[PDB]
């Protein structure tokens, strides 16, 4: 009977294991940006824009899974 | 309903298609067709100067 | 598992399609190539 | 460092290293040679067809 | 200039002062491959006299490697080489400048 | 082959050309490389820094202004150089830092002239902790 | 399923015959259509199965080229012509032309058919592994082709069919009708546009794949 | 318009014949053995 | 209700691992293309609808794995 | 029977866990793609066929990975 | 056989996981062959067939983890 | 308030694994922040401040599984 | 009397998830292979065979993981 | 309290699988360090105060993982 | 009696899954060994017997969890 | 009294999934440090310092992960 | 008693996990140690004593997790 929102509870503490593809994602493309700014000094004004861009991309994903584990909690 | 949705999204991408993948594939074509056009145009000048 | 109007119509068909294609299709594809070869010289 | 994109070129990477090394050292260190590397007078013209001469500009 | 006026588009006066110096050199080097871009002509010749022991001379030529033919080669698997660091163009401009100094 | 033949070259004053050493560390485009014996064949840009010589004489410091770290499969590897750096000689501070201060100091010309005094800037501090 | 498997034949015999005015040399606006993808294939054919009997062994693998990829095309209608939701065809002449190759090499080398699952030069004592490591990959891969293909299309014809059997309140009685609720409409679209790009691309890639156990079978490698 | 033109017909192709012969065999034979319907 | 409701939401709450692969996905799209353009930047013009291209199927892929966990949550 | 539904929605979840591969896969060759024509731009032309295959194949794991799902789901 | 389906389903279903390895390799491997490629444009001859013979071998993998979660499920 | 309360704890303990994308998010941003400053020594008033961008909003999604693991495990 | 079975399934399904494993040794290895290939095409005939019995090996462990599912479940 | 005893102890057992994250994290960090003091011994001063900066800022991601192992626990 | 075995199966399987280590380090060891031989193949002779005796036990390790895997099942 | 030893005895097998963190990170610094050797020697005695630390750090999150193995036996 | 072994079967599998980390290092450190030997032949000599150190002690962390499962299965 309250099997339901037991697994409802264990589904979205799963669920918060999506966060992983957004955290390493984040960490991979602003280490990337990181060497691609120290190989060309210049090049900052012309990465970090379209960064921002990939960066909004890469927090859809992170809130998407955020989302769906919350749609198990509330 | 269900085949409501269809049809629309098919006049959807036809649309798109009609908007985007149509002007450049005419051109594409049409670029083709001058490059054969202009290839045989060369291949009678060469018959004709031999010709001549 | 009736396949009989999914498995043997199909198999006809594309005996139909690597017969008919090969002999007409294609050899008349190379047939406008080596035409434009034989005028282009 | 950034000689390929902000820089002139490698060439001006390798004239500036040797003008370094050259130039800060030791007195008794710049000897003919060391003053013949300091001096330079390629006064480079860009000529054209009719051999217009733009300039000869200081190296 | 006597010869072909309209192919000669740049002259450098003052270099048989006296022994050549390396730093005119380069900066000769750095001024032909900016202005001329030497990388775009995948050949570039380079004359220069060479006596055998004291008095025959012949015009003796080398040629001049390009980016083009570094990044790519017959044999260019054989040298390790560092994509991160551009060591093609680094390298024909190396040659660019030692070819031409030691030929002048 | 044992050891290597190292081939130290300069427009002005060769050093040496296939003589027996060591180890010739030398200060490669990305860090410095270690040569030892029969290393891998590769051709790569050097920044100026210490060419570290092992021979059979004691410690050889020769820094360099530009060369290749260009090594043969037969282990003949040949560093292309242009400035030669005494052990004890070229180490001075005092006219050293005079340029560099000055140079620092004329910095502020255009941006052709801006990147020619950053490098030489950065040489300069190349410099500074070569000389120890 | 008979009377559709007839329409594809219908349509793709009218890329010729009713299409060109007067077999014009020039050619007409859809005998390029064909000419261009007779081009791609004679291309990557002779760049993979380059030398000889190339030609003779080319027309098959163009034959199941058009099979595929007009068979992608028609899973574009709404009514989607996926081999009408059964899909085993394809697995069915997966293993026919596996079949066909291995009768292939069977017959060009025969004893030396067994030592293609063999390379040329392997070390004495890890050669007995390494064979039934090379074999039975090798009868495996005569499900791989059917289930490339099945998957693409017919999970495309019912993700369309989930989402738009899961639109039911988007426009009725919801009050958001804006992208918000019409979520199920924009990924629609991006699927379908999705789809058709995985569909050629999968025909190409298969009749990469194709050609590739050809080349195995004909040749020794 | 139409040309008829002499192909091979099963010079190249008689393995895939053989092939859907075994095909066909395998269908009928599995229509009541493996069809479990 | 019950186990069978119990089900669905485990498997809702399961379905979302496979957004880790659209997530690492989008992210090494973007590590690869800031590398790239940092190696030069005159390819960025022949890069970005490559790019864009690139990114739009990784989360494309994304959708894929969101809206099977999304069948998966409901009926 | 609801146990028999229940984990036939669980062996489809876990099933679908599977096209995360897919995802590396797809984004790994385009990756190979754009730093390919990067540092050489006249190779794009050759690259962007098995670019565009790369998606082909790393899309087409996850579908059968998931087929597995769709057949446990359904 | 109500619980010995459900497991029968569940172990497909964990079945189909061992090809996660098998979606990102078959892609590194043309990615890898696609910057060798580019690496030198004249070697595709030789470097294309065994690339596409790896391939095969790689998809193996994933397709005998399929087999194997067909034998759980049929 | 049994199964509930074991699901609770359940979930919060697999949920608290999310904090993976910021360990390598730290470990990755690091790595090119020690690479940048290692070869362009002259670079560091540029690496720095995306490096700890990088560290933040890695971090910010690493332990958005943490927050609703406490969330979840309370 | 019918979960031990159950279990044999269960354990199956576990034991072929190393097939992946092999899937990354014999993809990496041809990745590298060439790579290494691309570079040098001389050195090819000795980069063969010893390339050969690495995948070799790496399958031989995926298949043995193979039969020790194949073992469980039958 | 006996099966919320139980999932308690299954909740930190999961816990503490978290630690990769500073595991991998600290370690590629640091190996990068020392890389970078390798190839030039000049950045040595301006990288190691980074480096003890990423040992404690992922020490940190280790010492969550504990207190949720243990506030389980205990 | 019935869940002894049932769970000796289980503990079986999730020891059969410990082969991935093995799986790909032995390839990755092996991926060094291609692309050191095709820098230089004069010391082909030199790296490859340490390679031998490093990968013959990368492949025991494999081993050892078949070991314990084998005394969970029988 | 069954399943409260028995959350204990799955606990603390699980607790040592934290060994990936430990092995790796050793196995990468100095997988790096003799990469960084083989790429010059003179630096031995300085690259040794944080390459003992590292051992000590990747070491010191292994015996987290078995002290907690522990405490969870017993 | 029976849950008391089966979850000590249980745990030792899920002990025996541990052992991927070691399968992983214990190749990818003398993996490095090769592509260092194969940079520099003449280099083995003093990159293998530290290399094998690290090597063993790797073994020995793969060690602890299968004395752990034995302890489990037979304890």
């Amino acid at each position: 009977m309250q099997l339901v929102l037991a697994a409802k509870y264990i589904g979205a503490g799963i669920s918060t294991i999506g966060l992983l593809g957004a955290g390493i994602g984040i960490a991979i493309v602003f280490a990337a940006l990181i060497n691609g700014v120290s190989r060309n000094p210049s090049i900052k004004d012309t990465v970090f824009p379209m960064a921002i861009l990939g960066f909004a991309l890469s927090e859809a994903t992170g809130l998407f899974c955020l989302m769906v584990s919350f749609l198990l909690l509330f | 309903n269900d085949e409501s949705i269809l049809l629309l999204t098919f006049l959807g991408f036809t649309g798109l298609v009609a908007k985007y993948l149509a002007p450049a594939y005419k051109d594409f074509a049409d670029a083709r067709m001058k490059k054969v056009s202009d290839v045989l145009n060369a291949s009678r000048n060469k018959h004709v100067e031999a010709v001549k | 598992f009736y396949f009989m109007n999914q498995l043997t119509y199909g198999f006809l068909l594309m005996i139909t399609l690597l017969i008919l294609f090969s002999q007409f299709f294609l050899p008349m594809i190379l047939r406008l190539y080596v035409s434009r070869l034989f005028i282009s010289k | 460092s950034a000689w390929r994109k902000a820089g002139i070129s490698y060439a001006a990477y390798l004239n500036v290293a040797a003008q370094a090394i050259r130039s800060s050292l030791k007195t008794e260190l710049q000897t003919a040679s060391v003053l013949n590397r300091s001096q330079t007078d390629a006064f480079y013209t860009q000529y054209k067809n009719g051999t217009a001469a733009s300039e000869p500009t200081p190296i | 200039l006597r010869t072909h006026p309209n192919n000669i588009k740049l002259s450098i006066n003052g270099i048989g002062k006296d022994a050549p110096t390396f730093q005119e050199s380069a900066l000769i080097a750095d001024k032909l491959l900016s202005v001329m871009k030497a990388g775009t002509y995948p050949k570039i010749s380079i004359f220069y006299n060479d006596p055998v022991s004291s008095l025959s001379f012949e015009p003796s030529e080398k040629p001049i490697f390009n980016a083009k033919t570094i990044e790519q080669s017959p044999s260019f698997g054989k040298f390790e080489i560092d994509t991160d660091a551009n060591v093609p163009r680094d390298l024909f401009e190396y040659t660019l400048a030692n070819q031409m100094l030691t030929a002048m | 082959s044992s050891g290597l033949k190292l081939q130290f070259a300069l427009p002005h004053e060769t050093l040496y050309s296939g003589s027996e050493v060591t180890q010739v560390n030398l200060p490669a485009k990305s860090g410095r490389i270690g040569v030892l014996a029969n290393h891998v064949p590769t051709v790569e840009q050097l920044l100026p820094g210490v060419v570290e010589v092992m021979e059979g004489s004691n410690s050889k410091k020769f820094f360099i202004s530009g060369g290749f770290a260009t090594v043969q499969p037969d282990s003949q590897l040949c560093v292309t150089a242009i400035e030669a750096f005494p052990l004890e000689s070229f180490s001075q501070e005092n006219i050293k830092n005079l340029l560099a201060e000055a140079k620092k100091n004329v910095s502020s010309s255009d941006a052709r002239e801006a990147a020619e005094a950053a490098i030489q800037v950065e040489v300069l501090e190349n410099l500074q902790s070569v000389l120890k | 399923f008979s009377l559709y498997t007839i329409i594809v034949l219908l349509v793709i015999t009218s890329l010729y015959t009713l299409t060109n005015n007067n077999n014009k040399i020039i050619g007409s606006r859809w005998l390029i259509s064909q000419e261009a993808i007779y081009d791609t294939i004679m291309n990557m054919t002779k760049g993979q199965i380059g030398g000889k009997n190339w030609g003779l062994y080319f027309p098959m693998i163009f034959t199941l080229f058009m099979f595929i990829f007009i068979a992608n095309l028609i899973s574009m209608i709404p009514y989607s012509f996926a081999l009408s939701a059964h899909l085993v065809f394809i697995i069915s002449l997966s293993i026919v032309i596996w079949l066909g190759n291995t009768i292939l090499g069977l017959y060009k080398h025969g004893w030396v058919f067994f030592s293609l699952f063999v390379p040329a030069g392997t070390p004495l004592p890890l050669v007995p592994l390494l064979v039934i490591i090379e074999t039975l990959s090798y009868f495996a891969r005569a499900i791989s082709l059917g289930l490339r293909l099945g998957s693409n299309i017919l999970a495309g014809h019912l993700l369309m069919v989930i989402l738009a059997g899961l639109t039911f309140n988007f426009m009725l009685i919801n009050l958001f009708t804006l992208v918000f609720g019409f979520v199920p409409l924009a990924m629609i679209l991006a699927i379908m546009m999705l789809e058709f790009a995985i569909g050629i691309i999968q025909g190409y890639v298969w009749a990469i794949l194709t050609a590739s156990y050809l080349k195995d079978a004909v040749y020794l490698h | 318009m139409l040309k008829r033109f002499p192909t091979p017909i099963l010079k190249v192709y008689w393995p895939f014949f053989v092939a859907g012969a075994a095909v066909y065999y395998g269908m009928s034979k599995a229509a009541d053995l493996s069809s479990n319907t």
